[PDB]
RNA sequence: GUUUAUUAAAAACACAGCACUGUGCAAACACGAAAGUGGACGUAUACGGUGUGACGCCUGCCCGGUGCCGGAAGGUUAAU
RNA sequence: CUUGAGUCUCGUAGAGGGGGGUAGAAUUCCAGGUGUAGCGGUGAAAUGCGUAGAGAUCUGGAGGAAUACCGGUGGCGAAGGCGGCCCCCUGGACGAAGACUGACGCUCAGGUGCGAAAGCGUGGGGAGCAAACAGGAUUAGAUACCCUGGUAGUCCACGCCGUAAACGAUGUCGACUUGGAGGUUGUGCCCUUGAGGCGUGGCUUCCGGAGCUAACGCGUUAAGUCGACCGCCUGGGGAGUAC
RNA sequence: AGGAGGUAAAAUUCUUCA
């Protein structure tokens, strides 16, 4: 079913999980992955070798529509940050641009505070 | 805070001269013109405080001046409160 | 942010983040609101600026 | 009276409108004794980001000594207008003239 | 305008007025008047259907357009005039051709405005026109459920609705009950809120205070006996029985919906 | 850096993500600092200048 | 204020108020085999049921049983 | 009479105060397209959420509140207190000279006004956060710390409360007394001929003298050295309570 | 060398006079 070439990596790490989703350049979401989904439970998948994993999970499910190319933009902080671009880069996906997206609020909202530990 | 012309204006009403706005009558005139203008303008946001000590400084001012005044003389005194309009 | 390497090289070099956002203006607005207690912050490191 | 900056963008479709802006604009403020130092028409330039949708608007740079009478009355026009975008009044500091 | 009363005597210390000063004071527009009597909770074989309903002051009917059909024709609003038959204020406006139509005052109306309806009438308070061409979130109050039928939702005062939906012909509403129930764009509204909203602000202060409303004294089921009510009558202040009708029906909690016609018409139920 | 309008002088005293630039590097005076600030919102404001590089 | 007209006029009932719950309109409900009508020529600040009963301070603990509001793998299961 | 204290001309800086608008990001809710068994969370889990299609992702809309970067022992005000941008209204402070009034001054019981947050009354609104409360964990016990939800409240208009570690724990005003390093705001002079050079005021920060103090320390803005006036304390608990 | 980020989970109590 279908055959792209150039398509979008967005991945979304925290300090609990990592999920990675790689759309078209139409943002409709051919196949995800998680670093929770393909095991790793708790502390487990809060590190870089998680999402690592993780994303040759997504590759090993969306290179099914020819992904050749991508773009990548990284959401949110914490491990697998760094180590997820540095799959699908080695996955042999072209990687071409990389930029981030991680919401940063001009003061708006105000944050939880439970945490004395 | 009352234009430059109101004041040279009442300077040249009260004081013998133009420049003697030093007088007793020229200060509790000019000070009067704004315990009236920004009369007003408490009348409306009520909700000024900060600027309202001022004013009442203002009246405050004016109130010691008018004391000294009669004090000295009595004659410039009235000839101020039934002209000024005040005191009641 | 953003990086637009050429094409003789694979590797990250997106050494750009550890010099502006990435953390170090998303880790202050991240726990408690300080709000006033920064001050006394501050002014202890300022403190320790000069000497 | 004092002077405001005064610097609104008309949409790019009402651009042959906006020379009739001028107009009647100059005409409420010499109305009033009004005076006017300065009005440059940069035309259909480029945005820094997409606003209200659309690329590009048309902006239209002003200078005007008017009243604090008839320039309050004066947003009221460019807000009623859906045609102009934005819109905004600075400081006052004399007048100046070019640049930009 | 709310006021509140002083305990001048019992029943009159828990009052809280609810007047309003931009309100006409006089006889209404004649050319818009009725009979419309007084039925009593009783229907054609004069049986007491709905219970509760008896005595009231007399009322009269007001002529108020929620079709709104009289596009492309300005007008303008005269003056605002009180509705008994509802809990909103209508409105007596005029439009160009010299013809006068009531219609549910909005909050934001006054005496001197420029209202119209219609595919063209531009987005404001008091303005008639399909959801088709209202922005979306643009909240809007006297909504229609067919293009022709005229204003049936929101229509009480302080109440409201806001479009939140498209997608093919239809649009989703959010109905002030907290439901979303989808609607043909075909069907007009208008935008704004509705009339007062003080409505909400009153108390009453006494009994007879709702009596000359409409109102009649109510009677609890555990007052009354067995043979009367299934709750029994009891020997001193008992019960022992679930709270039902008058007539075994299950309540508190107990719904009663059937229709399986409109459900498709349904998003998400009230919460 | 006296007025905003002169973006060409305003262009170089902000960072690549639009970050006003601090005295500490610019080296810019104390009076300067505020003003040439004051000027850059303004600009921003007028979409002269973006608010960060996400654009 | 109302009530056992004709042995009980009371602490009973009603009561403004408050609370829970049902109801999106051809409403729920009710009178009716049906039509139809009432509810309402009203539209959730509406209406019906229930409970309590101005106001002031407040309204705790408990979900097994009996109901109500949902979900659901498996099991049993009518007509045909 | 003029040096105190004020007025007047011009000019400068500011989250000072009040009112009316406006913009962007993000979160939450909601809708559409694509997609599918996970999502979410913790130290580890679970409650919760999801096949009525979540999370993720793309687009659009509404709403509330707060204003990232700038931003700093930086600025302003009597104190409390005060941060996007723009308009309107407005107080005070300060500087360069000259002129004028001529002690018109300082403080001040009563009294009066203002006065964070929380709370309360009559309403509206309500994204997030969040007492009480509800449901999971931890534990010998957990009416708590932790997690999932969540009302009042926080927000806005008006009317009350007038309470705080409301502190610089130092009342206000005036005069005098060795200095050094910075911040910030005017102004005079000089090939402006260096982005400066050479002086003079207001305010502010750190350190440091004499001196002062029990010590700590403060230290030209004093708790130093003096003067004026008001308030207040006389062991702790009782008690910021009783009448 | 200067700067930024990351980096600890809970775990009580111990008579009186010298």
């Amino acid at each position: 079913r279908k055959q792209v070439s150039d398509g979008v990596a967005h991945i979304h790490a925290s300090f609990n999980n990592t999920i990675v989703t790689i759309t078209d350049r139409q943002g409709n979401a051919l196949g995800w992955a998680t670093a929770g989904g393909s095991g790793f439970r708790g502390s487990r998948k809060s590190t870089p070798f998680a999402a690592q994993v993780a994303a040759e999970r997504c590759a090993d499910a969306v290179k099914e529509y020819g992904i050749k190319n991508l773009e990548v933009m990284v959401k949110g902080p914490g491990p697998g940050r760094e180590s997820t671009i540095r799959a699908l880069n080695a996955a042999g996906f072209r990687i071409t641009n990389i930029t981030d997206v991680t919401p940063i609020p001009h003061n708006g909202c105000r944050p939880p505070k439970k945490r004395r530990v | 805070s009352l234009s430059t012309e109101a004041t040279a204006k009442i300077v040249s009403e009260f004081g013998r001269d133009a420049n003697d706005t030093g007088s007793t009558e020229v200060q509790v005139a000019l000070l009067t013109a704004q315990i009236n203008h920004l009369q007003g303008h408490f009348a409306e946001h009520k909700k000024d405080h900060h600027s309202r000590r001022g004013l009442l400084r203002m009246v405050s001012q004016r109130r010691k001046l008018l004391d000294y005044l009669k004090r000295k003389d009595v004659a410039r005194y009235t000839q101020l409160i039934e002209r000024l309009g005040l005191r009641r | 942010i953003k990086v637009r390497e050429n094409e003789p090289f694979d590797v990250a070099l997106r050494r750009f983040k550890r010099s502006c956002e990435k953390a170090g203006v998303l880790a202050e607005v991240r726990r408690r609101e300080f709000y006033e207690k920064p001050t006394t912050e501050r002014k202890r490191a300022k403190a320790s600026a000069v000497k | 009276m004092r002077h405001y900056e005064i610097v609104f963008m008309v949409h790019p479709d009402q651009s042959e409108q906006v020379p009739g802006m001028i107009e009647r604009y100059t005409a409420a403020i010499t109305g009033a004794e009004g005076k006017i130092h300065r009005l440059e028409d940069w035309g259909r330039r480029q945005l820094a980001y997409p606003i209200n949708k659309l690329h590009k608007a048309h902006y239209v740079l002003m200078n005007v000594e008017a009243p604090q009478e008839v320039i309050d009355e004066l947003e009221t026009t460019f807000r009623f207008n859906d045609a102009v975008i934005r819109s905004m009044v600075m400081r006052t500091k004399h007048a100046v003239t070019e640049a930009s | 305008a709310v006021v509140k009363c002083k305990p001048t005597s019992p029943g009159r210390r828990h009052v809280v007025k609810v007047v309003n000063p931009e309100l006409h004071k006089g006889k209404p527009f004649a050319p818009l008047l009725e009979k419309n009597s007084k039925s009593g909770g009783r229907n054609n074989n004069g049986r007491i259907t709905t219970r509760h309903i008896g005595g009231g002051h007399k009322q009269a009917y007001r002529i108020v357009d929620f079709k709104r059909n009289k596009d492309g024709i300005p007008a303008v609003v005269e003056r605002l005039e009180y509705d008994p038959n509802r809990s909103a204020n209508i409105a007596l406006v005029l439009y160009k051709d010299g013809e006068r139509r009531y219609i549910l005052a909005p909050k934001g109306l006054k005496a001197g405005d420029q209202i119209q309806s219609g595919v063209d009438a531009a987005i404001k308070p008091g303005n008639t026109l399909p959801m088709r061409n209202i922005p979306v979130g643009s909240t809007v109050h006297n909504v229609e459920m067919k293009p022709g039928k005229g204003g049936q939702l929101a229509r009480s005062a302080g109440t409201y609705v806001q479009i939140v939906a498209r997608d093919g012909a239809y649009v989703t509403l959010r109905l002030r009950s907290g439901e979303m129930r989808k609607v043909e764009a075909d069907c007009r509204a208008t935008l704004g809120e509705v009339g007062n909203a003080e409505h909400m602000l009153r108390v009453l202060g006494k009994a007879g205070a709702a009596r000359w409303r409409g109102v009649r004294p109510t009677v609890r089921g555990t007052a009354m006996n067995p043979v009367d009510h299934p709750h029994g009558g009891g020997e001193g202040r008992n019960f022992g029985k679930h709270p039902v009708t008058p007539w075994g029906v299950q309540t508190k909690g107990k719904k009663t919906r059937s229709n399986k016609r409109t459900d498709k018409f349904i998003v998400r139920r009230r919460s | 850096e006296i007025d905003y309008k002169d973006i060409a002088t305003l262009k170089n005293y902000i960072t690549e993500s639009g970050k006003i630039v601090p005295s500490r590097i610019t080296g810019t005076r104390a009076k300067y600092q505020r003003q040439l600030a004051r000027a850059i919102k303004r600009a921003r404001y007028l979409s002269l200048l973006p608010y960060t590089d996400r654009h």
